[PDB]
């Protein structure tokens, strides 16, 4: 776990390799989990068919992970701005686009871009403003 | 811009996004085995959620 | 049912939650849970229709394995602390088990599959008990142990439930299952504030009970398990159309009615505790719940669906009345909001 | 003997492994019956004579028998236990390998502590506490049995 | 009221049953003289003789009991049934569906009298013997296939709950006989009933109804000659042994629940109003709302029995 | 018990994995379900015995008494199912979809 | 607990036997009875939030009377290294292992 | 929360300490609301049971308006206490742990210099 966290430690826009790798893993992990629920429920017809679906979901998710990581990191270096939430939006923007492609739908890319990017941007803001998620009870 | 573009984007899209999401989450075989394994998956993930955030 | 059996069962279904609540020795809390499991199964198959046996056999397996997991937590604690009860020191995994298990008996989040299906095959009456006098028991166990449970998991099960409940409800047209889905959702809010302010869980429950109990006795007054069936309410009994309208919008969070308070104070408590991430997303999809509530509103009240000639016959005959509880629980529920400060 | 217990514990896991792979339900009957034998012995290793014979007496022949009993009456329509044995054998070995992991890293503390000069030490005096100083466990167990007779007739009808 | 409380303390149908206490229906063709046989059998054992179910039987059942206006009673005409078969509006199916609801009310009222008083009941035609009219109507152009399915669905949903007729006295008089019998009591409408339709009614009686109830209940058939001799038929009923049938298992604690059902008319026909939208059955919201505002405004109906002052109810301010 | 309470615990998890993944006959679950109660009974009895905590021995048995009835209910449902569907096979239990 | 019908009614059907130091039959004291007392008379009047930091000496000890793992560890080490000393033929079990014994 | 407080009455409704607090005026708007809340319950019942809405059950109407109100005085009497305990508890802590809740000096605006954003 010390791993994933690393993504945040080094300043954004720097060491994109590690960023992309980490982001790709998270997506892939989600892919596995997502495929699992998708196979446990709404099962397949043959073991192979399901192994394929696991692969499909895993790769698609890994891809959205990569492009998000790559776009955000690169957008940063190029723009010479490491804390501009927009960076992430461009990244989320891209991530959605990959999802759209893997689903072969321009429309999905639309919602995907907006919704996904917005979400990622909010993550950046969240980190920048020190928003706390799942907080301990401090009443 | 009125009618189609400003109705397909904000009002209608949100209509579709959900409609589609309910279709996947609610299309369930009804068989117990499937459902139960999903309980298995959950136990596994929660076991981990605790593990990694030990 | 030989009235004697009816008494023994009903006593057990009622001694079941009460032992849980009163005792402190967890073991005695477990058997309280066990007695509830044994007592409910006979009533569930009263019609003994093919759907029913399916319902009970699912409810029982889901309930039984969860009961065994809760016992394992108590057995493990016994070896990590000689005590028969969770303490500050308790290993975190020990408590998380209890959360998952108890979240299965209550049917929250990723374990929300059994409830909608058992709510579909049981009568409207036993539906109420299965939804509201069987949630008191497990919740008691959680509320007692709140200081120790994890804020992260609860929140995830909370948010998930809200979403699953909402999304599931949108598609459903069977009423029993629309309610099952709502209960999953409300149950979610309840478990969201447990780690922070248990006292509000007990409000978000009572209000749910004071809202759902009138709503179901409404569904059965005409015994309609279909929206199409509840839509012809205007012909079968016109007066309940007014309050059915407000109670369902009350079940969702719309502001003038009593239903806003549970969501409002839960949001106030979560923001007081800084979960302005979590609280926001919950409130937003909470709005999805009202959409399916209002879609039913449309069919039952705001628009008059076509009815059948044979209905004129049912009008002629005197309609067996709805118990008094309906009224007292419809009003105390639809409009108590002006009295919120004292409720909390 | 040596590791008189670990061995047994290992057998308990093995039996339950069988049940988990859902052997044919009356081939699975033994699975429990035999581990139940194993667990009977285990508790009899820590000096728990009464509790140990209590299971052998109740879960072994009372609960489990009745199970298979019904297992034959109903659900006797069965077409792979061999396949199961395959996984059983492999998993059993995998279980061993896992222990071999402890060999890589991490009994003198079996019976733990006792009162050597004593009478009124035997386990089983405790179970009788249901009547003195623990008479609420006894009543609730009694209500469950009384409820069971009424509940089952109502389930069966 | 009747409830577990009453049942717990006595009030058991078990203590109120006697040999003469049975559900006996007599079924025949459009004119089997069953009306006569019924009254007599009734006179013999003091059996409450229920009249055949009518369009306004429910109105006579409820409140004042004065006959309701046709549209208030579901707008059904047996008269129009005959003069306009295969009508565009489908009055014939609406007539049949209202008839099934009426006998459902009659059968339930009969069972309530049987379990409370203990007296038996002769109900002439019953929900059990209604299908023959629909079978003949579908065999003819009168009703279409789905119409049949809708009636069958209502029948499957409601009829099983009620216990079967103990015995089902039956008359038979060949189609020629009935047509001729029609001519004697002259009525333009009843007169124009295509024989083949009468052929289909009796047929469905003999081929499907007569045997079907023969296992579950005592079917005794009586040719016309045996008929018109209530004494003999009555004698035979008193002769048959009420053994074979589902009635054997009706213990007191089982009857209680059945009683509480018939005790609630709103439930008896709960499934009679199922929201299946076949076009003939549909009230329609605008027409239905008007008929309701108008049926509900009739004196003594605007409020529950006992509370409407128009008909002379008093003490409303303390009820 | 340090590693003798890990075998029993994993036995309960192996029994856990069992009850949660069904396959054909329902009896095998119920039967499995019982495998847990045995593992819980054995573990409760074991620690109570090496803690010399005699005040708690009542529990090891209360666990069995409640588990037995629990199973009684479970089997009556099972008999009810192979009376309505002629088999205990779970697939049949898919009407509530 | 959630509804204290027990304290109110004064009855104690469920409290007398919750800890190892409760009355054991025939007064056969449990094990770790030397500590649980010391760890619950400490945390009495002090709520949990403060029964978890300052009364940590008594739980760290009671976590060792029962689990008795540090002992297991120490001893295991003694065993392993003794194996190594025997390995170097340095050590041999004393006649204590086979010698005249006390009554 | 407030449970676990010293002296807590384990199952009591309103401890006698609540005697010290003023009793709720019977005409307190709230109790009067409960009254109206009640009358409506009554009227609603009549309606759902199809009775003359206002002219029926004039005995029940009273039971309702008088049951709800009765409940109120004794509930409000308590909720009032609970809130009053909250202050006793809250104010006390502010003192017993004074340093944590220190009095602050607020510089007269003359001294403080909030920046001025011009609208222009
Ligand atoms: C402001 C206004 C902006 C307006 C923009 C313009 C709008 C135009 C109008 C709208 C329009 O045209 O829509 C048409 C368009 C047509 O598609 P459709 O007919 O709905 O098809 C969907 C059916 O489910 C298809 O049925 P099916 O049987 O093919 O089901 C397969 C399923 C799945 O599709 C596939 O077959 C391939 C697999 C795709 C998903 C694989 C990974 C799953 C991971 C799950 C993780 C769970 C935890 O299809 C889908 O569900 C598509 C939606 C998938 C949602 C995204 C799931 C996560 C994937 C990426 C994870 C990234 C993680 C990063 C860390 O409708 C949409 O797709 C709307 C958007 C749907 C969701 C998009 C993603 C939103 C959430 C983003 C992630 C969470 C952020 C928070
Ligand atoms: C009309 C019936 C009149 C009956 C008169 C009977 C004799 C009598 O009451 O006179 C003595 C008595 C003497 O009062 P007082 O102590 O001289 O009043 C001075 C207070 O400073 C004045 O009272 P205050 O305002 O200082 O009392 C504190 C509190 C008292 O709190 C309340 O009583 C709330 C009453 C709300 C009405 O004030 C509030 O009402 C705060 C809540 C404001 C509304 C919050 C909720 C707004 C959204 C929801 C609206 C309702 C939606 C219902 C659900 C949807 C239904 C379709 O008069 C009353 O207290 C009753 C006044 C009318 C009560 C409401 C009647 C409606
Ligand atoms: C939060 C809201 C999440 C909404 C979506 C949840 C599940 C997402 C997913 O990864 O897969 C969808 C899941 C299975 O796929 P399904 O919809 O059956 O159809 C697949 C083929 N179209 O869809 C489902 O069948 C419903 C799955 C519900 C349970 C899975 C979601 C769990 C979320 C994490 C819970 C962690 C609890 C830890 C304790
Ligand atoms: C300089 C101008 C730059 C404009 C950039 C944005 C628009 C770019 C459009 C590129 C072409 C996209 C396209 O053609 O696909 C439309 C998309 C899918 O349409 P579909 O029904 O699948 O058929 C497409 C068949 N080729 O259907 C969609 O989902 C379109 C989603 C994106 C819509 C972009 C324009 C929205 C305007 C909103 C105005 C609000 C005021
Ligand atoms: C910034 C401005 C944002 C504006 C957002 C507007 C949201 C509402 C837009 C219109 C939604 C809508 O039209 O809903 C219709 C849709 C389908 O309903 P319908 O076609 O009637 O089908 C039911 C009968 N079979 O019903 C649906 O499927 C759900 C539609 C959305 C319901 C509320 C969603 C809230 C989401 C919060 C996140
Ligand atoms: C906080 C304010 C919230 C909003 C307040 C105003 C809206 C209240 C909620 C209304 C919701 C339902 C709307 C649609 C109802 C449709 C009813 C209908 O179609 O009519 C039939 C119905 C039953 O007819 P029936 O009474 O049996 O006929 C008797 C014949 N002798 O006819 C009836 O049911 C008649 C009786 C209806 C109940 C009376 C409603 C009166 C209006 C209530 C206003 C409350 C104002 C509160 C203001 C608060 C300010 C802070
Ligand atoms: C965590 C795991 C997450 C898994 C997520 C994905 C789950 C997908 C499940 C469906 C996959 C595609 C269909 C596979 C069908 C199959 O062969 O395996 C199902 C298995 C056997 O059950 P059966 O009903 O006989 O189905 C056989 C049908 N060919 O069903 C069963 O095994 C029933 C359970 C009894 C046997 C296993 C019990 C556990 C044993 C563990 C032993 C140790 C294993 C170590 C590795
Ligand atoms: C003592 C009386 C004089 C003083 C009253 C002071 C009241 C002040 C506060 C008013 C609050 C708003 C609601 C007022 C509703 C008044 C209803 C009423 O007075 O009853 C008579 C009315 C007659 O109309 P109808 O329903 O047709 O009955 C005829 C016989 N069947 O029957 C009805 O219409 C009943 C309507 C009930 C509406 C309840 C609304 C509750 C909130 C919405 C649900
Ligand atoms: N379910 C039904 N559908 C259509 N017509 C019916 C139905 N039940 C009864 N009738 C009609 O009612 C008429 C009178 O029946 P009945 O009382 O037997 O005649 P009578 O009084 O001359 O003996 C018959 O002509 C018959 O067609």
């Amino acid at each position: 776990k010390r791993f994933f966290e690393s993504y945040h430690e080094v300043p954004d826009g720097t060491q994109c390799h590690r960023k992309t790798y980490i982001t790709t893993a998270l997506g892939g992990i989600c892919g596995i989990i997502g495929s699992a629920y998708s196979v446990s429920l709404n099962p397949a017809d043959s073991t192979l068919e399901a192994v394929a679906r696991v692969g499909r979901y895993t790769f698609t998710a890994a891809a959205i992970g990569a492009m998000f990581g790559l776009t955000t990191c690169v957008s940063a270096q190029v723009r010479e701005k490491p804390d501009d939430p927009l960076n992430y939006f461009i990244g989320g923007c891209a991530g959605g686009l990959t999802l759209g492609a893997r689903t072969h739908s321009y429309g999905t890319a639309a919602m995907g871009c907006v919704y996904m990017g917005t979400a990622a941007a909010l993550f950046k803001i969240g980190k920048l403003e020190g928003w706390e998620l799942f907080p301990t009870p401090k009443v | 811009l009125d009618l189609i573009w400003l109705e397909k984007t904000i009002p209608k899209s949100t209509s579709t996004l959900h409609t589609n999401m309910t279709t996947l989450t609610t299309n369930q075989k009804g068989l117990i085995k499937l459902y139960f394994m999903s309980f298995l998956i959950n136990i596994i993930l929660i076991i981990i959620l605790y593990s990694i955030n030990l | 049912m030989n009235p004697i059996t009816l008494a023994i069962i009903y006593f057990t279904i009622f001694l079941g939650p009460v032992i849980t609540m009163s005792s402190t020795n967890l073991m005695l809390m477990w058997v309280g849970l066990e007695f509830s499991l044994l007592a409910i199964i006979p009533m569930l198959i009263n019609k003994k229709n093919p759907r029913s046996t399916e319902a009970a056999t699912k409810y029982f397996v889901t309930q039984a394995t969860a009961s065994m997991i809760i016992l394992l937590a108590i057995v493990l604690n016994y070896k990590q602390l000689g005590t028969w009860m969770f303490q500050q020191q308790t290993n975190g995994l020990i408590l998380n088990m209890t959360l998952m298990a108890l979240s299965m008996k209550l049917g929250l989040a990723p374990f929300h599959f059994w409830l909608p299906e058992v709510t579909q095959g049981i009568p409207l009456h036993m539906g109420l008990i299965l939804l509201t006098w069987q949630k008191i028991a497990p919740l008691s166990i959680l509320i007692q142990i709140y200081p120790l449970l994890n804020s992260t998991i609860i929140l995830m099960l909370a948010i998930t439930s809200i979403f699953m409940g909402a999304w599931g409800g949108l598609n459903q047209t069977q009423m029993r299952k629309i309610m099952a889905y709502s209960s999953i959702a409300h149950m979610g809010w309840m478990l969201a504030i447990l780690p922070y302010n248990p006292s509000l869980t007990l409000l978000n429950l009572m209000i749910y009970i004071i809202l759902t109990a009138p709503m179901f006795m409404a569904l059965m007054l005409n015994n309609s398990m279909t929206i199409n069936s509840i839509s012809l309410l205007w012909n079968k009994t016109p007066a309940m159309l007014t309050m059915i309208s407000l109670m369902l919008l009350s079940l969702g969070g719309l502001p003038p009615l009593t239903g806003f308070l549970p969501k409002w104070i839960i949001i106030t408590e979560l923001m007081k505790n800084n979960c302005l991430i979590m609280a926001t997303l919950m409130a937003m999809m909470a709005l999805l719940n009202l959409f399916f509530y209002t879609r039913l509103i449309y069919s039952t009240s705001l628009t008059m669906f076509p009815t059948n000639n044979n209905s004129k016959m049912m009008t002629h005959q005197t309609k067996t009345k709805p118990n008094l509880m309906f009224s007292t629980l419809a009003i105390m529920s639809t409009m108590t909001l002006p009295l919120a400060p004292q409720l909390i | 003997m040596n590791n008189y217990i670990f061995v047994l514990s290992s057998l308990f896991l093995v039996g339950c492994l069988g049940l988990a792979l859902k052997p044919s339900p009356i081939y699975g009957g033994l699975g429990l019956i035999v581990s139940g034998f194993v667990g009977c012995l285990m508790v009899l290793g820590f000096g728990g004579s009464f509790l140990g014979l209590m299971v052998f007496l109740i879960y072994l022949g009372g609960m489990l028998v009745v199970f298979g009993y019904t297992t034959a009456m109903a659900t006797e329509e069965y077409p792979s236990n061999w396949l199961i044995l395959g996984f059983l054998v492999l998993g059993v070995i995998m279980e061993v390998f896992l222990i071999c992991v402890l060999n890589y890293y991490d009994g003198d503390w079996l019976m733990y502590e006792v009162d050597d000069v004593g009478v009124m030490l035997e386990g089983g005096i405790g179970v009788a506490a249901m009547y003195s100083c623990a008479t609420w466990m006894m009543v609730v167990a009694g209500w469950s049995l009384f409820a069971g007779i009424f509940i089952i007739i109502e389930i069966t009808r | 009221r009747y409830g577990l409380l009453a049942a717990i303390l006595g009030d058991k149908t078990t203590k109120k049953l006697h040999e003469y206490s049975r559900v006996i229906t007599v079924d025949g063709n459009i004119c089997s003289g069953k009306n006569k046989l019924a009254k007599e059998i009734a006179q013999q054992l003091g059996m409450k003789h229920y009249p055949e179910a009518g369009i306004q039987y429910s109105s006579t059942t409820t409140g004042d009991g004065r006959p309701l206006d046709i549209e208030f009673s579901g707008s059904c005409s047996l008269e129009k049934f005959y003069d306009d078969p295969k009508s565009n509006d489908g009055n014939s199916y609406r007539l049949q569906s209202w008839l099934y609801a009426s006998r459902l009310l009659q059968y339930a009222d009969a069972l309530e009298h049987l379990l409370s008083t203990g007296q038996g009941v002769v109900l002439e035609r019953s929900i059990y013997s209604d299908f023959v009219f629909l079978e003949a109507m579908y065999n003819q152009g009168y009703i279409r296939k789905q119409c049949v399915d809708h009636y069958n669905e209502i029948k499957r949903l409601t009829l099983p709950e009620y216990l079967p007729p103990h015995a089902v006295i039956y008359i038979d008089v060949p189609v020629p006989e009935v047509q001729s019998r029609i001519q004697k009591k002259g009525d333009p409408h009843e007169m124009k009933v295509t024989s083949a339709y009468l052929q289909d009614i009796e047929n469905a009686y003999k081929k499907t109804f007569l045997p079907k109830m023969s296992e579950m209940c005592e079917v005794l058939v009586y040719d016309s000659w045996e008929a018109e001799d209530p004494t003999k038929v009555v004698e035979d009923i008193e002769y048959l042994k009420y053994n074979k049938g589902p009635w054997l298992k009706q213990d007191d604690w089982t009857f209680h629940y059945l009683r509480m059902l018939v005790q609630d008319k709103t439930e008896v026909l709960n499934y009679t109003t199922i929201p299946v939208y076949l076009p003939e059955i549909t009230i329609g919201a605008h027409q239905g709302s008007r008929i309701y505002n108008s049926f509900r405004e009739l004196p003594g109906r605007k409020y529950a029995p006992g509370y409407n002052a128009e008909v002379g109810d008093k003490w409303i301010w303390l009820k | 018990m340090p590693s003798t309470f890990f075998n029993l615990t994993m036995a309960f998890s192996l029994s856990l994995l069992g009850t949660l993944m069904f396959r054909s006959h329902l009896m095998s679950t119920l039967l499995c379900l019982e495998g847990m109660v045995l593992s819980l009974f054995i573990m409760t009895s074991v620690t109570s015995l090496n803690s010399n905590s005699m005040s708690s021995m009542p529990i090891p048995i209360t666990i069995l008494v409640f588990a037995a009835c629990e199973a009684a209910v479970g089997l009556a449902l099972l008999v009810k199912v192979s009376n309505t569907y002629g088999t205990d096979y779970v697939q049949n239990l898919n009407l509530l979809q | 607990p959630f509804l204290d019908i027990q304290k109110k009614l004064g009855i104690s059907l469920d409290r007398h036997f919750m800890f190892l130091s409760a009355e054991q039959p025939y007064k056969n004291a449990a094990r770790c009875h030397a500590f649980e007392k010391e760890w619950i008379e400490c945390a009495h009047g002090i709520g949990g939030t403060r029964a978890k930091k300052e009364c940590k000496i008594e739980f760290d000890d009671f976590e060792e009377c029962l689990l008795r793992y540090k002992t297991m560890r120490r001893m295991h080490d003694i065993k392993k290294q003794r194996e190594k000393l025997m390995k170097e033929g340095k050590y041999t079990p004393p006649p204590h292992h086979s010698g005249r014994e006390e009554p | 929360m407030m449970n676990g407080r010293p002296g807590h009455e384990p199952l009591k409704f309103l401890p006698d300490e609540a005697r010290s607090l003023p009793p709720p005026k019977l005409n307190d708007p709230r109790l009067v609301y409960m009254g109206l809340l009640g009358y409506c319950t009554g009227l609603m019942d009549n309606m759902l049971r199809m009775r003359p809405v206002m002219r029926a059950g004039l005995h029940r109407q009273l039971l309702f308006v008088t049951s709800f109100v009765f409940a109120g005085y004794f509930y409000l009497k308590r909720q009032n206490y609970l809130y009053a305990v909250k202050d006793h508890d809250m104010f006390g802590y502010i003192k017993l742990h004074p340093e944590d809740f220190p009095e602050k000096e607020k510089k007269t605006y003359a001294e403080i210099l909030e920046p001025f954003h011009p609208v222009r």
